[PDB]
RNA sequence: UGUUUUUUUCUGUCUCGUGCC
């Protein structure tokens, strides 16, 4: 029954806080910077390294202010939290591609209304 | 059915997998590809010269495509068309070169088709920085440039767009030419405009808009890849230097840890020396590796001047700055990284080649069949007394007395040993009783440490002093290293021959077999079995597929040179299953022939047994004519095939000066007299034989005359080495 | 998908750890206990960012061990069905494709892949191309996919991808 | 130029009578 396509999740996960690829990337980078210092400490594990090299290959923007602006210009809408991560991470070109990938956008908003948002997201990319 | 009842042999089909045969026009292309890709970095096949080597490779490829020839079948049967004994890796190298040429041709054809389709799509779209379908022809023509061709094709796909519905700085071609020639023939955009004006005509308000496009164009340009290719791969003084943690973790075990400050290692040390490449790969795996040419700091400076404007007064200065920025962006995108990747790939290839060469050398050294038969040739063979003891410390040591016909006659144990702290007679009495129990022909003792060597020496001394070798003579117990017999004792053959026996008996049997017929043991093992023996530590770093292929080729060549006994693999299990590494007789074909022989009960009547009984096809018989041998026609158990039977008979008659009347069996003076020993060699002239072969036969017999004479004079010639007695260092 | 939620956990502290570094020891124990693990309720956890507070240690009767029900603010990665992400191809095989969704590895079969992407066993690098050879997909490429299934192999998530929906490849 | 050993908590039934603080 758990299918994110139809916007359904358990009660505990419904009250979660979404994270973007750049956000998690910078969080892990800061954690690594803090951990590497303060000698006599247990070093990072393979999980941290794989997550780092996985999120580093999808960092659409390095500036934190870019993350702040792209979340601010998005939260003003009426979309759910789930629509804040996938759409901000994939960064599709045209509205048709976004509507095809995410079935929730089908009929939820107009065409130009989503195309302008996609163009803004593309421009915000570094 | 297709492997055993196929028109072409199994080896020929397996060799030309990507390229199903060679056409008349494609033979020249395959030969050219093989010659070009025969020895680029190291010197290999420089023997055969350049043009002569290319011609020989082309002839071998043509023979393989037409007559379904194979590696040994073309190296021996086509000694004239290929290098006449230039090197061992003649047929296999030719097959590999032909396969590479065919693959390159197929890739070039696919690239040309893709380029034509893209050009047609572009013409249809824009015909109703442009997009022209002119690079497709270049990509299709670039057959030799594999990596460069792929890079150029990928760059073109990323530049034109790759979409399939159903003025900024110097041009890319001009920049590539100026970089390749070393002189900047074309400068940047010599216009009054600067990045301020160019960053407003996209919608970014940043001066780095055109830099990204310039970098993408430079990276995705075949000319840039060609110019950078070979510049650092040809020479790269890789400086080996351990890091902070690699210095202690390596402990001077790898290439990047043995020399604390031993840097400046050129490509010769990594490519030619496979050990250095293996060490660098191992060190670069976990801890770290020191692989840096350190030669760019000066190769990247010269490119900076090219593609940039020379004047500086706004327009000229702005153009020069923009060109420099674009060049830097392109270098950072695919300039240093591409060169480093190419150098790493070249180093890995060199290490793999070195590992394969070491494995092939080890296989050639250890595969030569050099048994120790009676008199170093009563009864056929000698009775090898395989003595494979466990400890020699009051424990039962296996001691089997196998016969010389690939079978074990008997065995026994010797629990008594010098057990007892002070007992110098029990071991002697046990050895005397064991020697008197049977009548072996030779002693094959093993060794593990000083105690084992002392026990072997004591046993040999007791046998020689009391004449325990045969009961009526002293027999020298030949030392045998416990290397092959230990592995063969616990193999499938050892288990099948004896199931309810201790490991000592199996080890003794394996040792006895290894010192009687190494070829039989090598052919009767899985090749799994060959992979158990390590050829060198550097082979582990390189791909094991190349080593396995080299070992299989060496085994096939050895089998072809020594031949196969048809009767030996009919009833004797020890000398059975030896039709897997024959020239043209693959494993499936050999298994089918063995099954047919076991069912119908057909014996090796002559060379045409598989052509008359309907067991093997014409191509299979022709390709495997020089490898199948029988016990009894006269020229069946030799390299003389049916085609050269008449020529061999005529040559023997002329040398013996006997009558000529349909000699196949009936005249024996020319056959039996010449087979017993050399009757007359001056009677048979090389020029006359060659002229006769050319006039009648459709082939020159200048190179095959010697082989035919040897086959007529000596049948079933063995290509294995002699019996190698253990030495001091070798014994240890 | 990565998320930031508030979790709770308790760890017994042996009395030998009492002293001026009690809180530091509790934090150190917490760090090396709830990092990298996985559970079927909240999913796979990456690491811990910060800790909210330290509960009151209730010493057990007749035992020196004391438990601290700490509530930490850590992140979690719990992919669901139907989500679309961008991963990288790790290996190409005739049986199927292998990718790496961060701390998880999925797998797509040839049946899911359309018939246009054929095999290239002749070429040394395993790759899939079309008849015209225009589009090329190989390893170390940012290729998207769709999570059509989930699985947890005893705290080891291993989902399954798919390649039927359009616009799934090179961006 | 040598020196012989390694296995271990078992476990018993239901009923009646007598004596003692």
């Amino acid at each position: 029954e758990e299918d994110a396509s139809q916007l359904i999740f358990p009660k505990e996960f419904e009250t979660a806080e979404t994270l973007l690829n750049s956000e998690v990337h910078m969080l892990l980078e800061h954690r690594k910077q803090q951990n590497e210092s303060a000698e006599d400490e247990q070093e990072l594990s393979e999980v941290f390294m794989k997550t780092l090299n996985y999120t580093a290959r999808f960092s659409r923007f390095k500036n934190r202010e870019t993350i702040a602006s792209v979340r601010s210009l998005l939260l003003q809408k009426k979309l759910h939290k789930f629509e804040l991560a996938c759409l901000a991470n994939l960064c599709p070109e045209t509205a048709e591609e976004s509507k095809a990938l995410i079935p929730s956008l089908e009929g939820r908003f107009e065409d130009e209304e989503l195309q302008q948002i996609l163009d803004d997201i593309q421009t915000k990319r570094s | 059915n297709e492997i055993r009842a196929t028109d072409l042999p199994e080896r020929f089909q397996l060799r030309s997998i990507p390229v199903k045969g060679a056409e008349d026009d494609e033979l020249e292309e395959e030969a050219d590809w093989i010659y070009r890709n025969a020895f680029a970095t190291p010197t290999i096949s420089l023997s055969r010269k350049g043009p002569s080597t290319i011609q020989k490779i082309k002839e071998a490829l043509g023979f393989m495509r037409n007559q379904h020839f194979e590696v040994p079948f073309i190296a021996f049967y086509r000694k004239e068309y290929v290098e006449p004994e230039l090197h061992i890796n003649d047929l296999w190298r030719v097959w590999q070169w032909d396969e590479k040429w065919t693959q390159l041709r197929i890739r070039k054809e696919n690239l040309t088709r893709l380029f034509e389709k893209m050009q047609a799509y572009q013409y249809e779209q824009i015909s109703a920085i442009r997009a022209l379908d002119t690079t497709d022809m270049e990509r299709l023509k670039d057959v030799q440039s594999m990596d460069e061709l792929k890079d150029v094709y990928n760059h073109f796909l990323l530049y034109y767009g790759r979409d399939i519905p159903k003025k900024f700085g110097l041009t890319p071609e001009q920049f590539g030419e100026n970089l390749r020639d070393s002189y900047q023939r074309h400068e940047t955009e010599q216009f009054p405009a600067e990045p301020l004006e160019l960053a407003k005509d996209t919608p970014e308000a940043v001066l780095e808009g055109a830099r990204y496009m310039v970098a993408l164009q430079i990276a995705r340009e075949p000319l840039v890849r060609q110019v950078l290719r070979q510049t650092f791969q040809e020479r790269a003084k890789l400086n080996i230097t351990p890091t902070k943690k690699g210095r202690k973790d390596v402990d001077e075990a790898h290439y990047a840890y043995s020399f604390k400050y031993l840097k400046n290692k050129p490509v010769k040390e990594l490519r030619d020396d496979q050990f250095l490449k293996i060490c660098l790969a191992e060190d670069e795996g976990l801890l770290t590796t020191d692989i840096s040419i350190d030669l760019k700091g000066t190769y990247f400076e010269e490119i900076k001047q090219f593609y940039y404007r020379d004047e500086f007064s706004h327009q000229v200065q702005e153009w020069n700055r923009q060109r420099t920025m674009a060049i830097e962006r392109a270098l950072q995108q695919f300039l240093y990284v591409q060169m480093a990747k190419e150098l790493k790939n070249k180093l890995l290839a060199e290490a793999k080649e070195y590992v394969i060469k070491a494995c092939s050398r080890k296989l050639y050294n250890w595969l030569r069949v050099a048994p120790y038969r009676p008199d170093q040739q009563q009864g056929k063979g000698i009775r090898v007394l395989g003595i494979a003891f466990s400890s020699a410390r009051d424990h039962p040591v296996f001691c089997a007395l196998v016969n010389g016909e690939g079978e074990v006659t008997d065995f026994l144990r010797l629990p008594h040993f010098t057990e007892e702290r002070e007992k110098k007679a029990q071991d002697i009495e046990t050895l005397k009783k064991f020697l008197l129990n049977k009548k072996p022909h030779v002693v094959t003792v093993a060794g593990e440490n000083r105690d084992a060597q002392m026990l072997i020496e004591d046993v040999k001394r007791i046998v020689h002093e009391l004449d325990q070798g045969q009961q009526l003579s002293s027999i020298g117990v030949e030392l045998v290293d416990n290397e092959l017999a230990i592995l063969y004792m616990n193999s499938k053959k050892s288990e099948a021959e004896f199931r309810d026996y201790p490991p000592v008996l199996r080890q003794a049997v394996s040792l006895a077999r290894r010192i009687q017929d190494p070829l039989i043991e090598f052919a009767q093992v899985c090749s799994e079995d060959i992979l158990c023996l390590k050829f060198h530590p550097l082979q582990e770093h390189v791909v094991k597929e190349e080593l396995l292929n080299a070992l299989y080729c060496e085994f096939i060549n050895r089998v072809n040179e020594v031949g196969v006994d048809v009767n030996r693999a009919i009833a004797h299990p020890y000398s059975q299953a030896l039709i897997q590494y024959v020239c043209g007789l693959g494993p499936r074909k050999g298994t089918h022939l063995l099954k047919i022989l076991k069912q119908n009960n057909t014996r090796l009547e002559s060379r045409t047994q598989l052509v008359t009984m309907c067991h093997m096809g014409p191509k299979v018989f022709m390709n495997c004519a020089g490898f199948l041998k029988i016990d009894t026609e006269v020229l069946d158990g030799s390299r003389v095939h049916p085609e050269t039977y008449e020529w061999a008979r005529k040559m023997a008659v002329d040398a013996l000066e006997y009558d000529e009347s349909a000699e196949d069996a009936n005249p024996a003076g020319a056959l039996e007299e010449i087979l017993e020993n050399p009757e007359r060699l001056k009677d048979l002239d090389l020029d006359a034989f060659a002229e006769e072969l050319e006039r009648q036969g459709y082939g020159d017999k200048h190179i095959t005359l010697y082989d035919i004479r040897a086959e007529l004079s000596c049948r079933y010639k063995d290509l294995r080495t002699a019996y190698r007695s253990p030495n001091t260092e070798e014994i240890f | 998908m990565f998320y930031h939620i508030s979790l709770e956990h308790e760890i017994l502290l042996h009395p030998r750890y009492f002293g001026p570094n009690l809180l530091n020891t509790v934090k150190q124990k917490l760090f090396t206990e709830v990092e990298g693990t996985c559970t079927g309720k909240y999913g796979f956890v990456i690491a811990v960012t910060t800790i909210d507070n330290i509960g009151a240690g209730v010493i057990q009767p007749g035992r020196g061990f004391v438990l601290y029900p700490v509530k930490y603010k850590a992140i979690v990665f719990r992919p669901f069905k139907g989500e679309v992400v961008d991963a990288v191809v790790t290996q190409v095989n005739k049986v199927g494709l292998f990718t790496e969704i961060g701390p998880m590895s999925c797998f797509i079969s040839r049946h899911s892949i359309p018939s246009e992407m054929e095999f290239d066993p002749n070429s040394n690098p395993p790759c899939y191309k079309t008849m015209d050879e225009d589009i090329v997909i190989q390893q170390d490429d940012e290729i998207r996919l769709k999570i059509v299934g989930t699985r947890v192999d005893k705290n080891d998530i291993f989902a399954i991808g798919s390649l039927m929906d359009d616009y799934l490849g090179l961006v």
